[PDB]
RNA sequence: CCCGGCGAGGGGAGUGAAAAAGAACCUGAAACCGUGUACGUACAAGCAGUGGGAGCACGCUUAGGCGUGUGACUGCGUACC
RNA sequence: UGUAACGGGGCUAAACCAUGCACCGAAGCUGCGGCAGCGACGCUUAUGCGUUGUUGGGUAGGGGAGCGUUCUGUAAGCCUGCGAAGGUGUGCUGUGAGGCAUGCUGGAGGUAUCAGAAGUGCGAAUGCUGACAUAAGUAACGAUAAAGCGGGUGAAAAGCCC
């Protein structure tokens, strides 16, 4: 017999709300990425997206230890010969707080079409309110 | 053909 | 049912004749004749002559009724090339290919 | 100046994906003679907008 | 109703009436072979896990067929070292139909 | 019969053919090694 | 005796071009490119008959880890507990049961937990 | 190969593979690399080896009952019909008749039967003895052959 | 006989065992170039395969699936001499 | 050139030290199936083991065993117009070179077996010959002395004739 493989049409995905208030960025992100990839399910198939949809609330209230509040720097290149730009963790949180969680989880996710599809299931929000009440998301304390 | 032109001289790497 | 007309060894490049032949495919022969009439291509002249020969073969050998007749198939195969010599600068010689094509039009009542 | 690899049938057809001819969208029927013609062009018998203009 | 038993150095989870491809057995093509080393019985919710083997678990099967699998092509190649080597392989199997599972 | 005669075993040795692929052993330098005097055609020193 | 090599050469090239089917461009059309593509396909098949066993074992292990953590134990503790309980079931069957019979997998988990206790 | 010894093109400067002869065996219409010469393929057979092979072949024919010994084998006229009827009487189709000394009548009669040969006792060979299904020797032929093979 | 320029070329007819034997003529390979159909492909990065693998199309069967084509996604993977 | 001196995310333990128990992890070892080499031992004859231990990465290179091609004998045999060789698919089959069968095409040759001989096997040699690609429907259309219009002929006229 061949081993079971999850089928994209049959895969059932659930909705969860996580509150990032006071959570350590990286550990919250590891749990987020694991559940987005679907490794918490016995049906986990590496080429199928078996993960769940996760709403992340209060992304601006995520925590970092040490001096990472000021010392952690996010670099990106704009594609122009001087275009190396950087923002500290504070500036990232102030300007776009959801980008912090999203960048962490995107780094922890696989790289490729399936990793991008998985990332599309993350719904980071800066505040305590989301608009996916229609999806009936269950509270996930991770 | 019957006539092959001499190739142009290389850059004088001297 | 289906009627073929071919212009074999048509003195034209298959690429250009294919440009013209893509215009009339699965179209009624009337629309195709209009299109080839108002296409400004030597290949359009060639393909129109072949399509008219096909319509005539259909109405003379296979039955009748130009009206119920579409260009079901049309394709352009490459034919034999004529090799020519062209002198270039400094004693060099290139080979020109006078490329030809076989134009085939299959009309049908479907 | 010259290629380092020969391009493929795929690249060749992708480049020629813009070479396709556009057929004339519609022909005009003459007011008087009822002949087909291009918009704003006389017919093959010399009519334009219902009047004999050339008499060729 | 399924049972887990090891036959050819590897284990199989089988149900009654289903056909299983094993490594080659030394049994004729119409004989009943018994695997009395069943690692597990399920029978719905009454799951018997065997401490190494279930005590009375026995899987009776009928040797349906002997055969050779699809030909695999072994290709060994050392680039720039003037060495290549090709080999064929058809692995022998015994297909058996599970006729009975007695816990 | 004229088609049922056979040579003794070990009587014919089947000959050694150079430069006929990888599997044959010999092939690509046919047992000459690599570039040198003795690998050349008509090469090798006198007695 | 002059030997012409057209029939044998054609057969030998067709043999390779038939294995090169489905390959892109010259890889399926042209013997020089097709022959290299078939040799590397054979190399890859040889290497991947090994990597297949590796990949399936790591898939089974990931699924057993998921189901065991659903039951409240890590993969390493679960496997240690099954070793202590003398359960010989392998990772292939364990992952099959994890997917298809969650009750039997919970039974195996309780057995491993009892062996660890 | 017919042709001149001129270098087809100069050694350097052209982007062409270096050539020296239009008659090169790499070239179409060039020479054969190791062209055949008329050679003699006949090999030596030791007298004793040849005679031992003849003795072995005759022994094998006797063991296989392919050797038929007779007195006189003659035909009264050079008639293929006569010899064919005689062989059909003797139940023979593919036969090698070895006679004491060659009879002109028998030779002429056998000349047109392709499954029938007629040798002199001195003119027997291993390939014929093995190739014909039956070997009919006269008594004089048998005596001459045993003298020749002693 | 028909289309065509009293063309080229072709479609019929007829000859012939055969005309994809029509003289550009036995067979008629490959490269190369097309038409049609099935599947895939316009958010995805690299020797283009290989291991896994859904879906779809088609051919069977008894209903388990098998075969054929394609191949989303995914692990690994920098040609040959 | 751009973070650019953890592979990255990220980590205050997911760092380091110490102790311990688990687990993962290779083509290593074990399990099951298969093939081959060598040795020992019996089997008595020559080989097969109903045995057995062990070995089996490999360039240069040495040794051993084969496949297939053309031609000669076997062969005035055998196959073949109820379809040969060749071509093109399919299925089966062998450890491999390969083989076998068969559909379509083809239209007259082919050849068992066992021997014999080799112009006996190609991807490379800036190889040779032919064919066909690519660049590409691109550059160019050869003096910047220059054309315009009317009529004619013609299937068609910027270019021919007037
Ligand atoms: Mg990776
Ligand atoms: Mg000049
Ligand atoms: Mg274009
Ligand atoms: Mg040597
Ligand atoms: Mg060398
Ligand atoms: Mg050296
Ligand atoms: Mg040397
Ligand atoms: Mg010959
Ligand atoms: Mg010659
Ligand atoms: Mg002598
Ligand atoms: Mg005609
Ligand atoms: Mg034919
Ligand atoms: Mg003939
Ligand atoms: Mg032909
Ligand atoms: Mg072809
Ligand atoms: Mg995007
Ligand atoms: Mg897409
Ligand atoms: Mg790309
Ligand atoms: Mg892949
Ligand atoms: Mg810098
Ligand atoms: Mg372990
Ligand atoms: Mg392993
Ligand atoms: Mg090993
Ligand atoms: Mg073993
Ligand atoms: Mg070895
Ligand atoms: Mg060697
Ligand atoms: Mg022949
Ligand atoms: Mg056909
Ligand atoms: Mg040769
Ligand atoms: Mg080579
Ligand atoms: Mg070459
Ligand atoms: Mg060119
Ligand atoms: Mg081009
Ligand atoms: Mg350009
Ligand atoms: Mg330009
Ligand atoms: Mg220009
Ligand atoms: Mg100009
Ligand atoms: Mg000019
Ligand atoms: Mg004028
Ligand atoms: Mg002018």
């Amino acid at each position: 017999m061949k081993t079971f493989t999850a089928k994209p049409e049959t895969v059932k995905r659930d909705w969860y709300v996580v509150d990032a208030t006071g959570k350590t960025l990286g550990r919250l992100a590891t749990e987020l990425a694991r559940r987005l990839r679907g490794k918490h399910k016995a049906e986990y198939t590496p080429h199928v997206d078996t993960g769940d949809y996760i709403i992340v609330l209060n992304a601006d209230k995520v925590a970092v230890t040490g001096n990472k509040r000021t010392d952690k720097v996010y670099y990106h290149h704009t594609g122009h010969i001087g275009g190396i730009k950087q923002a500290t963790f504070e500036e990232m949180i102030a300007r776009r707080p959801e980008r912090v969680i999203e960048i962490a989880v995107k780094g922890m996710l696989p790289k490729g079409p399936l990793g991008r599809a998985m990332f599309r299931k993350l719904k980071v929000y800066a505040g305590n309110e989301h608009n996916h009440a229609a999806q009936q998301p269950q509270v996930l304390d991770i | 053909p019957v006539y092959i032109p001499r190739p142009r001289p290389p850059h004088p790497r001297l | 049912m289906e009627t073929i007309a071919k212009h074999r060894h048509a003195r034209s490049s298959a690429q250009k004749v294919r440009l013209v032949a893509d215009l009339i495919r699965g179209k009624k022969v009337s629309q195709a004749l209009d299109i080839l009439t108002y296409t400004n291509k030597k290949a359009a002249v060639l393909v129109k002559k072949v399509l008219e020969s096909a319509i005539a073969n259909a109405e003379h050998n296979d039955g009748a009724d130009i009206d119920d007749l579409k260009v079901t198939k049309i394709f352009v195969d490459e034919g034999p090339s004529m090799k020519r010599i062209m002198p270039r600068a400094k004693g060099r010689a290139d080979r020109i290919l006078k490329r030809t094509s076989h134009i085939t039009v299959v009309v049908s009542d479907r | 100046a010259v290629q380092q690899n020969k391009p493929t049938r795929s690249k060749r057809g992708m480049r020629r994906s813009h070479d396709a001819l556009t057929a004339v969208t519609s022909l005009s029927v003459d007011k008087t003679s009822g002949e087909k013609h291009l918009r704003h062009h006389i017919t093959a018998d010399g009519y334009y907008r219902g009047r004999k203009v050339i008499a060729k | 109703m399924y049972a887990v038993f090891q036959s050819g150095g590897k284990q199989h989870r089988v149900s009654e009436g289903q056909t299983v491809r094993l490594e080659k057995l030394d049994i004729a093509t119409g004989e009943t072979v018994e695997f009395a080393e069943v690692l597990m019985i399920a029978n719905g919710e009454e799951v018997k896990i065997g401490v190494p083997f279930v005590d009375g678990g026995v899987i009776k099967a009928e040797v349906v067929a002997h055969g050779r699998g699809e030909k695999v092509k072994i290709v060994k190649f050392r680039r720039r070292k003037h060495y290549r080597k090709q080999q064929g392989h058809r692995q022998w199997f015994t297909d058996v139909k599970i006729t009975g599972i007695s816990a | 019969r004229l088609n049922t005669l056979s040579p003794a075993e070990g009587s014919k040795k089947a000959g050694k053919r150079l430069g006929r692929g990888i599997g044959s052993g010999l092939g690509k330098t046919g047992g000459r090694g690599h570039k040198g005097q003795k690998s050349r055609s008509g090469g090798g020193v006198r007695r | 005796a002059r030997v012409k090599r057209g029939v044998i050469a054609r057969a030998r090239h067709k043999k390779i071009l038939k294995q090169a089917k489905g390959y892109y461009g010259a890889r399926s059309r042209v013997y020089r490119v097709a022959f290299q593509a078939v040799i590397k396909a054979g190399q890859y098949a040889y290497r991947d008959r090994r990597q297949r066993k590796r990949q399936f074992r790591q898939l089974w292990i990931a699924r057993i880890n998921a189901a065991a953590r659903q039951n409240g134990i890590s993969y390493s503790k679960f496997i240690n507990g099954l070793k202590k309980a003398s359960v010989e079931i392998d990772r292939k069957i364990l992952a099959d049961i994890a997917v298809f019979d969650k009750v039997a997998f919970t039974a195996l988990v309780e057995k491993a937990k009892a062996a660890l206790a | 190969v017919t042709g001149s010894g001129k270098k087809p093109w100069r050694q350097k400067g052209t982007g062409r593979a270096r050539s020296g002869s239009i008659k090169s065996p790499i070239w179409r219409s060039g020479g054969v690399t190791f062209a055949a010469r008329p050679q003699d393929h006949s090999q030596k057979v030791n007298k004793k080896m040849y005679r031992g092979a003849l003795k072995s072949i005759l022994s094998e024919l006797v063991r296989q009952d392919r050797l038929i010994v007779v007195e006189k084998f003659s035909v009264e006229a050079p008639k293929t019909k006569l010899l064919a009827q005689k062989l059909k009487d003797m139940a023979l189709e593919d036969v090698l008749i070895i006679t004491g000394e060659l009879d002109e009548n028998l030779f002429l009669a056998a000349r047109n039967l392709h499954k029938v040969d007629v040798r002199d006792a001195t003119g027997i060979d291993p390939v014929s003895l093995i190739a014909f299904d039956k070997v009919v020797m006269t008594a004089d032929a048998v005596k001459q052959v045993e003298e020749m093979l002693a």
